[PDB]
């Protein structure tokens, strides 16, 4: 077993736990019971941003980036209830955890796309009639991706929502009509999609792990400009308990 | 040690007069734009720049940042016979301090 | 003689246009990589997030910048003062985020003037000078490492060391006034007594030996053709100059002795810039300026207000100002 | 960035004409005997 | 205490506003601090986990003592002016305070420059005096006059 | 044109008054008081713990006089417009397309003339004391005498300075 | 009243060491540069403590004398005139650390 | 082009550097 | 202005009931003040958490009241949460708790007496001040 | 295009403590508040109406005459995402 000494500075503190490859098993799921996610670790391995045509007609692609904010960037202690519904359909709804990671990945040309990498106030369901968590079963979900930047954030002329210049004073007599879009700052709150592939089923010990694929808008620098739409993908890692 | 060097002793001497010399009268010449607030206070292709797009910072802004708030913080104490009662709510300050 | 001799023979050559010694051995490559990478930077390098609240500061030329706005960036509050190579990064864009090129640049530099310092004293040794016009240049040399190095250790990071650009100093002026009442520090004090006062003896000496200059001129010729490189006897009247300055003030606070007064010449602007270095260096673990505010009280227990009082009036706003999106708690203690 | 384009020529003549005025009087000098 | 989650509770800046990840992902303190991240001590450890910060343990096991002690600490931040005014520059007067580790720290790394001088005098004249030109060039034999000029 | 005298009401009918911007200020908040000085409104900074926004001291602003004479506007933003013009004084409308204008404050000949001509006058001061050296001084242009005695230059030997018929 | 007091005496105290300059340097018999030297100071003062209040409002702006007072007065020029980035102020700052 | 420009006389400053260096008017023993 | 009896005049407690201190009572006060409290509570704010300052209006809406003398000096001996509703001598300076806040451990009922003074004559010498922290500075 | 917050002013939200959207500071203004039940309400809303805050489990009996004797202090509006987004109702980063 590994501490804090043994880990510093490898990299290895941004990395989710994986299973054995022997976890191909079957974790039971007793209907009458209620079940708690311990631990949800997501590790992001690739972020891909949608590009945006020209024409419109054509078909929009994603591209990939690079990583520039380094290994800061995986979701963790995420806790959250594990319901059984009456269809044997499991709902996990997230509670609390490090659930966020500010991200900026950059693509070919040098333009930064920062985003919210996030599963805040995660709901997420199995098919119907899961009797057993398998390396079948897979989670699709909801969720919420707050603003990257929150109320009190002062753009670089001061300007904010909660707070700051609500004019651009260094033009005292520029027309505002024009700077509207920047002098008045929006909070957006819009919704992710993520779909969790399990692959990994220690039932012994109620541990799973598997892939992810999630879907969510990046920053919109508070309505300064259009956000982009970021793909991600990477692996989880989840202790199921009884609660 | 340097590349060039002094070769001439009065040249020395009279460049050893020349450099402070100059910049004081330089530096009065700025004083006398700022007895009329001529100053250099502005880039305005910055101003223009940063007032439309909000993720542009420099230096030069952030100072602009800093000498808002002095003039905010100190004008009223700085300047009594202007009775400026600035509220607490109208001082520019950034999070937390 | 052979290779290692003749090399070290080289390197140690009194008749190089440009003397290299052993400390020009480290001061060549260090002096070159800081300044080509900082000039590279200056023109095109990608904005910094030197805060390391993913809020980047463009520095460079290509992105927005004039030779006055313009810097190289102070590497990311998030590396704090740990050593960032570019092979510690995973990829060059990410090496430029964070602000990589600044400790390239000034480790590089730091290494390169220490041994530009050490040069002077080499080539001294060689053409059979005295020693010390090295400890001359050491206090511009202590002040870089004050605000490239000794103040980022003691604030534990690089993202507070001095910006390379000039907007940027004014910036890190500005600041440090907020955060250590640097004006009403004494090392600072005499520093400022140190460079007027350097530059005072400067116009004074300059101005002194130009009006004793020996007439071996005519009127329509500059007066600097009186001069001939390497002539043994001296340029100007030192008696003359004596009995100007010595009438101006008194006879007893002029000097006489060319070699007295050029020593305080070196000494004056020497030992000032030295002890605004250890301001610097001394205020990066935080003993600050003198701290009078609200040191008059009336009989009742009023504050009544003093210029040191103004003053905090002053380095409040750029306290509160200052990274304005930075600090979640309310005491900004690094 | 929205520069004020006189800002080229004007810096362009503020290099070039005293520099000029420089090379003249300096070149005159090196060609007298 | 005031019923924050503080594992998931997001700064303005889109960081979190107490807890982040060091550039090597280890859960560390947020806000400027983020610098200070290499820090440890024994009021602190028991927070701490395989990978850096534990909210559970944070959750649920922080004693009052480490409470007091963070307090403390906090309060007495090696800030101070030179009079000995305890806190930031812009502090009013009130606590005579600065910390021993200022006092110790600026005194030796004055006294530790002005040591690198005197190294730097005493090396050079211990070379000239050596070599025999440390009271100036002899006239009759100036080393630089049998020099071939550098042009 | 002037688009009128901009009065500013609160809620309570008060009429308001913004503070004006002294010339010192590049920027400047906007503050209203009452005629006795007492601040009524204000656009806050931070909003968490505004006591006077305009939204909630319900501040208008009515125009008498100019293009906008007898209207009165009522929704915040734009109160919040007029107040910011009122800092500046009387309020007006400019054509801000035709010299594509900044709207930066620029200095009027009244300004340039002062400017240009304290310093043309402390330069000139710095010409008269080069020329007056020189005229006075004509016969030391080139140098010093060769021969100036050390005598003349030390103490005591002349009773007056620069006179040898007193030593 | 003290502090137009020292500014008018110290205008014309200047004049004076000025001129005593020039003449200690006509009675002796060198060249007056250490006079023509000595206009930079009088162009600093005159600028700073009479020019520049006098395009003021009032004296009230002009340097206080006093260490902390003009330690304000470097502030207030700071935060009012940016005066830090003014190439004029550069251009002195060249010459003193020059 | 004001980066072409602010470039451009940084150039010629290090092209000056380069012969008043090395293209100097040799300082002359007399 | 000068430090009269009636500024030295304070509540003593809810009652309504006033008690006179002497110049030398609030000086002690005052230096007893700084010597175990201002490192966090200088000029009436609280450090560890500006929410709570000692403005008069703050004690009287506290729980149980704290601006008068009793309630100060109950509060040095067993500090509740605001609302009454916690004892915190675990975590704040008390008598109660002058094994861990050792400062605490040299103070008697009389310097308790003289420091709430304090507390109580502050405000009404430097008004806004006294819990306005730096805006006021 | 409109700043929510300002907006937000012109509400009730800017004379009464908001049970949805005001920071828990704010409770300091009126006596047994915080922080127990500043903490109890902050963390069950948000609330259709304000005698909503009665129906919080666990009250005590004092709890809700305490609560009772504050009601005209408070108001609800509809929660606005910017001030009870990042966790601001606990921390708005305002201090002294
Ligand atoms: C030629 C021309 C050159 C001119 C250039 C000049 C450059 C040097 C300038 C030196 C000026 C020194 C001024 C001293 C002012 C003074 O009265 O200083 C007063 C202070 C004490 O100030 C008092 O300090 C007190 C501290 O308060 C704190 O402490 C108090 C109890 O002590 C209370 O508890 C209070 O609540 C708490 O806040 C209060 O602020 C008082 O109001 C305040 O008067 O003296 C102290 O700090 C004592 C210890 C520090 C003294 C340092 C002396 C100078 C150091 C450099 C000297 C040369 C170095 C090189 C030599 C080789
Ligand atoms: C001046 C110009 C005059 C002409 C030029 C002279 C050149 C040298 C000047 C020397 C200073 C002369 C004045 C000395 C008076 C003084 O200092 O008086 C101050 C004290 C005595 O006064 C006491 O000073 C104390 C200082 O606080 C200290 O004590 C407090 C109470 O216990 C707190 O514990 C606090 O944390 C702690 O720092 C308190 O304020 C007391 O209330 C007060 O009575 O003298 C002391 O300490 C003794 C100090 C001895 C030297 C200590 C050297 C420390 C090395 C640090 C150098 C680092 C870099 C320096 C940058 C500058
Ligand atoms: C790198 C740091 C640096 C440097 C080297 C300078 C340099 C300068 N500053 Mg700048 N300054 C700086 C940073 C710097 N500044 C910063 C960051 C700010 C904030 C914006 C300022 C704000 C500032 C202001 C507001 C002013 C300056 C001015 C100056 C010039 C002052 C020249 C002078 O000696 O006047 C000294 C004064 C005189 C020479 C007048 C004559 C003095 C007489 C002769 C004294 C005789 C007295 C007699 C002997 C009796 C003594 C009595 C004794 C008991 C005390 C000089 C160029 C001044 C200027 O530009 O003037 C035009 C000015 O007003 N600076
Ligand atoms: C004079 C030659 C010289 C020196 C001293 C340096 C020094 C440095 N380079 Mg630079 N560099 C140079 C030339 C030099 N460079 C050249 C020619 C290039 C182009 C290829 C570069 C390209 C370059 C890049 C791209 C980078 C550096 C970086 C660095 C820094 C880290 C180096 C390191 O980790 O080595 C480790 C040290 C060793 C391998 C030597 C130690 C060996 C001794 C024997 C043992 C230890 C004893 C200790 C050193 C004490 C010796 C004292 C002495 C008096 C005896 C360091 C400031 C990095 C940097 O700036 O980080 C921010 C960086 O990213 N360099
Ligand atoms: C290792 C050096 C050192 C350090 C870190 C301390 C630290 C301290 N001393 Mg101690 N002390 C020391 C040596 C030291 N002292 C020496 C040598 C003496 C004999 C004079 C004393 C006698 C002494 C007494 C009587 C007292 C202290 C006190 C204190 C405390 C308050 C300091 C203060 O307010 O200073 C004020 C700050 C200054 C005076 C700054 C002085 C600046 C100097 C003069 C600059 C000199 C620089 C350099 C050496 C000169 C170079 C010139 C160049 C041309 C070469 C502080 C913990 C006080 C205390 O609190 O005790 C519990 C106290 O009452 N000290
Ligand atoms: C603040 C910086 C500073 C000071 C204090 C200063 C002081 C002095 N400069 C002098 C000289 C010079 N300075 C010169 C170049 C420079 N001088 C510079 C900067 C300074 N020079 C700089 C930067 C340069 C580079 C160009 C030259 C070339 C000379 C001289 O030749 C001369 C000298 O003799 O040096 C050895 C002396 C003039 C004596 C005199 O006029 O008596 C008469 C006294 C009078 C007329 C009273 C003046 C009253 C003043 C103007 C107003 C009142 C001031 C208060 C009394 C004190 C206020 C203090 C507060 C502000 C803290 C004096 C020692
Ligand atoms: C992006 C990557 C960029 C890569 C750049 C790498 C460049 C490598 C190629 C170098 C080619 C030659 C160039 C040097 C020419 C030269 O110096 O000759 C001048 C003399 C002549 O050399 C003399 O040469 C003589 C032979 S001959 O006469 O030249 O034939 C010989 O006899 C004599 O001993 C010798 O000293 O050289 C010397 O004086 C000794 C070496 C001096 C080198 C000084 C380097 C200083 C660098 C400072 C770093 C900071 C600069 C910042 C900007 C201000
Ligand atoms: C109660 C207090 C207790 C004690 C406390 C001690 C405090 C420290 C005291 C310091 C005393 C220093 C004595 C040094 C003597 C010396 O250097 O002689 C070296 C020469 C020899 O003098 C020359 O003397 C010569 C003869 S001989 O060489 O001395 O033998 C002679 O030839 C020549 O004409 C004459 O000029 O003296 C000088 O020429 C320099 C004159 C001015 C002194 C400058 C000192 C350094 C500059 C000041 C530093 C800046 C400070 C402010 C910064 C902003
Ligand atoms: C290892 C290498 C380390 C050094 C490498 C870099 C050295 C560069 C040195 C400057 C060379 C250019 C000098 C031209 C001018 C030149 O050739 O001067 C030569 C001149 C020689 O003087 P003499 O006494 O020989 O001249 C007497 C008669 O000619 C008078 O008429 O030297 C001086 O005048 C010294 C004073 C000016 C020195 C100015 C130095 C300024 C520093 C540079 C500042 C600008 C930088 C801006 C950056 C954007
Ligand atoms: C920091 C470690 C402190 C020291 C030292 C002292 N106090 Fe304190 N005080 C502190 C905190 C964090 C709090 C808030 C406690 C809470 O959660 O309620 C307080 C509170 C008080 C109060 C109540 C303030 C009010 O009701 O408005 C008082 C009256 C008070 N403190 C007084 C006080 C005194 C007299 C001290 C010195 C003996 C003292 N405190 C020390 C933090 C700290
Ligand atoms: C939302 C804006 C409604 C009120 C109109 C703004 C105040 S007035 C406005 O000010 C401009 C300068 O900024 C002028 O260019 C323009 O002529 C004028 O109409
Ligand atoms: C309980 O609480 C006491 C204070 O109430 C402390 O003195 C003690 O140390 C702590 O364990
Ligand atoms: O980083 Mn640059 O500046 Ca030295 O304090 Mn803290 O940190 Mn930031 O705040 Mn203030
Ligand atoms: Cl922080």
């Amino acid at each position: 077993t590994l501490t804090y000494d043994d880990i510093v500075g490898t990299g290895l503190a941004n990395k989710c736990p994986t299973l054995d490859d022997t976890a191909r098993g079957a974790y039971p799921i007793d209907s009458s019971q209620t079940y708690r996610i311990a631990r949800l670790c997501l590790q992001p391995t690739t972020f891909l941003v949608k590009e945006e045509p020209k024409n419109k007609r054509q078909e929009a692609e994603f591209v990939p980036t690079k990583l520039v904010t380094r290994e800061t960037t995986s979701l963790d202690q995420i806790q959250g209830e594990l319901k059984v519904n009456s269809d044997g359909s499991l709902t996990f709804v997230e509670e609390d955890g490090i659930d966020f990671q500010p991200v900026t990945v950059q693509m070919a040309g040098g333009e930064r796309i920062p985003l919210l990498f996030t599963v805040k106030n995660l709901v997420a369901s199995t098919q119907p009639n899961v009797t057993s968590i398998t390396t079948s079963t897979d989670f699709k979900g909801e969720f919420n991706v707050p603003s990257y930047r929150t109320a009190n954030f002062l753009d670089p002329k001061g300007r904010g929502l909660a707070s700051g210049y609500d004019s651009a004073i260094a033009l005292p007599q520029a027309k505002e009509e024009e700077l509207a879009r920047a002098n008045v700052k929006r909070f957006s709150l819009t919704k992710g999609q993520i779909s969790l592939n399990v692959a990994k089923v220690d039932g012994r010990t109620g541990e799973i792990a598997g892939t992810f694929e999630s879907e969510q808008l990046s920053d919109d620098d508070m309505g300064a400009h259009e956000p982009h739409e970021v793909k991600i993908q990477g692996v989880f890692y989840a202790s199921i308990e009884p609660a | 040690i340097f590349g060039i060097a002094f070769s001439n002793k009065r040249w020395l001497h009279f460049f050893m007069l020349f450099v402070p010399v100059t910049g004081l009268w330089m530096s009065a010449i700025g004083v006398v734009g700022l007895a009329l607030n001529l100053r250099s206070y502005d880039f305005i292709s910055q101003e223009i720049r940063a007032a439309e797009d909000p993720e542009f910072e420099t230096f030069y802004t952030k100072n602009l940042l800093l000498n808002e708030g002095i003039r905010a913080w100190m004008a009223p104490q700085d300047q009594p016979h202007e009775n400026f009662v600035f509220p607490e709510e109208v001082l520019p300050r950034g999070n937390a301090l | 003689a052979n290779l290692w001799e003749r090399f070290c023979n080289w390197v140690t050559s009194t008749d190089n246009r440009l003397y290299v010694g052993w400390f020009g051995v480290i001061m060549i490559p260090t002096l070159l990589a800081a300044t080509i990478c900082f000039v590279i930077a200056f023109i095109a390098a990608p904005p910094v997030d030197i805060d390391g609240i993913r809020e980047p500061v463009s520095g460079s030329l290509l992105y927005g910048n004039n030779i006055i706005t313009g810097a190289v960036v102070p590497s990311s509050n998030a590396i704090g003062l740990h050593f960032y190579p570019i092979w510690e990064a995973a990829s060059l864009d990410e090496w430029l985020y964070n602000g990589g090129p600044y400790q390239l640049i000034i480790f590089h530099f730091l290494l390169g003037a220490s041994c530009y310092m050490g040069r002077q004293w080499e080539l001294s040794y060689r053409l059979g000078m005295r020693p010390w016009i090295c400890v001359a240049y050491s206090a511009p040399l202590a002040s870089a490492f004050a605000v490239f190095l000794i103040y980022p250790i003691g604030q534990g990071s690089f993202s507070d060391g001095m910006p390379l650009g000039i907007s940027g100093t004014f910036n890190f002026m500005i600041v440090f006034q907020a955060e250590h009442n640097i004006l009403m520090h004494p090392f600072h004090q005499l520093g400022v007594a140190g460079v007027f006062g350097g530059a005072l003896f400067c116009a004074m000496h300059g101005s002194l030996v130009t009006s004793s200059l020996i007439r071996e001129t005519t009127e329509t010729e500059s007066a600097n053709y009186g001069y001939k490189f390497g002539q043994e006897e001296e340029t100007y009247n030192i008696v003359a100059a004596h009995g100007y300055f010595g009438r101006l003030i008194f006879q007893y606070a002029s000097f006489n002795n060319s070699r007295s007064l050029h020593f305080f010449l070196a000494a004056w602007p020497v030992v000032g810039v030295w002890f605004a270095a250890l301001g610097i260096s001394t205020m990066a673990f935080n003993l600050n300026g003198f701290n009078f505010n609200h040191s008059v009280i009336d009989a009742k227990g009023n504050v009544i207000n003093t210029w040191a009082d103004i003053i905090n009036r002053a380095n409040l706003g750029m306290e509160v100002m200052h990274e304005r999106n930075a600090h979640n708690f309310p005491l900004d203690l690094a | 960035m929205e520069v004020n384009q006189l800002g080229l020529i004007a810096t362009a003549l503020f290099v070039l004409v005293p520099s000029v005025f420089l090379i003249i009087l300096y070149v005159q000098t090196e060609s007298q005997q | 205490k005031l019923g924050a989650n503080v594992g998931s509770a997001q700064g303005p800046t889109g960081l979190g506003k107490y807890l982040m990840r060091s550039p090597t992902g280890e859960i560390i303190f947020g806000g400027e601090t983020m610098r200070f991240w290499d820090f440890r001590g024994p009021w602190l450890e028991p927070l701490r986990g395989p990978n850096g910060l534990d909210l559970n343990k944070i959750k649920n096991d922080i004693q009052p003592w480490q409470e007091r002690r963070a307090a403390e600490y906090m309060t007495h931040a090696p800030l101070g002016s030179l009079n000995s005014v305890g806190g930031v520059a812009t502090e009013i007067n009130s606590v005579n305070f600065v910390s021993p580790r200022s006092w110790l720290a600026t005194s030796h790394f004055v006294l530790a420059f002005f040591f690198l001088v005197g190294h730097l005098w005493h090396a050079g004249r211990a070379r000239a005096a050596a070599a025999g030109f440390e009271k100036g060039i002899d006239r009759e034999s100036e080393p630089v006059l049998s020099m071939p000029s550098l042009d | 044109a002037w688009k009128g005298h901009a009065v500013f009401r609160n809620k309570e009918g008060e009429e308001l008054f913004v503070r004006r911007m002294p010339a010192f200020f590049e920027s400047f908040p906007v503050i209203l008081t009452d005629k006795n000085g007492v601040v009524k409104a204000d656009i806050p900074f931070r909003r968490a713990e505004s006591k006077y926004s305009f939204e909630q001291q319900g501040v208008t602003v009515s125009f008498y006089g100019g293009e906008l004479n007898g209207q009165t506007f009522t929704d915040p933003p734009t109160v919040k417009s007029y107040a910011r013009k009122a800092i500046f004084g009387e309020i007006f409308e400019f054509d801000t397309e035709t010299l594509n204008s900044d709207g930066i404050f620029r200095t009027s000949p009244r300004g340039w003339f002062t400017f240009a001509h304290a310093v043309f006058a402390l330069l000139f001061f710095f010409g008269h004391i080069w020329h007056g050296a020189r005229t006075l001084f004509r016969d030391v242009f080139s140098g010093i005498d060769p021969e100036l005695s050390p005598e003349q230059v030390e103490w005591g030997f002349y009773q007056k300075v620069g006179d040898v018929t007193t030593r | 009243g003290l502090w137009t007091f020292i500014a008018l005496h110290g205008a014309f105290g200047l004049i004076g060491f000025m001129l005593r300059q020039f003449e200690i340097a006509r009675l002796v018999g060198v060249r007056p540069y250490n006079a023509i030297a000595f206009s930079a100071p009088i162009a600093v003062f005159v600028s700073v403590f009479l020019i520049y209040p006098l395009g003021q409002s009032s004296w009230f702006f002009a340097p206080s004398f006093g260490v902390a007072a003009i330690f304000r007065f470097l502030l207030f020029f700071q935060g009012f005139h940016n005066w830090t980035l003014n190439p004029f102020h550069m251009m002195g700052v060249a010459g003193v650390l020059g | 082009m004001e980066t072409i420009t602010y470039v451009f006389i940084f150039a010629c400053i290090i092209a000056l550097f380069f012969f008043a260096i090395f293209f100097r008017e040799p300082p002359r023993i007399t | 202005a000068e430090l009269t009896p009636e500024v030295l005049t304070v509540p003593l407690n809810s009652e309504g009931k006033t008690i006179t201190l002497t110049e030398k009572q609030y000086l002690e006060g005052k230096r007893l003040f700084q010597y175990a409290c201002a490192s966090c509570h200088v000029g009436g704010i609280t450090k560890t958490n500006p929410s709570l300052d000692l403005r008069t209006e703050t004690l009287a809406l506290a729980t149980p009241p704290r601006d008068n003398i009793e309630g100060l000096v109950d509060y040095m001996k067993n500090p509740t949460t605001y609302d009454g509703e916690q004892e915190i001598a675990e975590v704040h300076p008390s008598l109660r708790s002058a094994d861990i806040f050792p400062k605490m451990r040299n103070l008697t009922e009389k310097d308790l007496v003289a420091i709430a003074g304090h507390i109580l004559v502050e405000p009404k010498i430097l008004g806004d001040k006294w819990g306005g922290g730096k805006v006021y500075y | 295009l409109v700043n929510v917050v300002d907006e937000k002013l012109g509400t009730a939200y800017g004379e009464k403590i908001d049970l949805n959207n005001t920071n828990i500071a704010a409770f300091i203004q009126y006596r047994g508040l915080y922080p127990t039940l500043a903490k109890l309400i902050v963390k069950n809303a948000p609330y259709e109406s304000v005698e909503d805050v009665l129906n919080i489990p666990g009250l005590t009996e004092r709890q809700k005459q305490i609560l009772r004797e504050n009601l005209e202090h408070f108001t609800v509006t509809e929660v606005e995402t910017a001030l009870v987004e990042g966790g601001d109702r606990y921390n708005n980063g305002l201090y002294k």
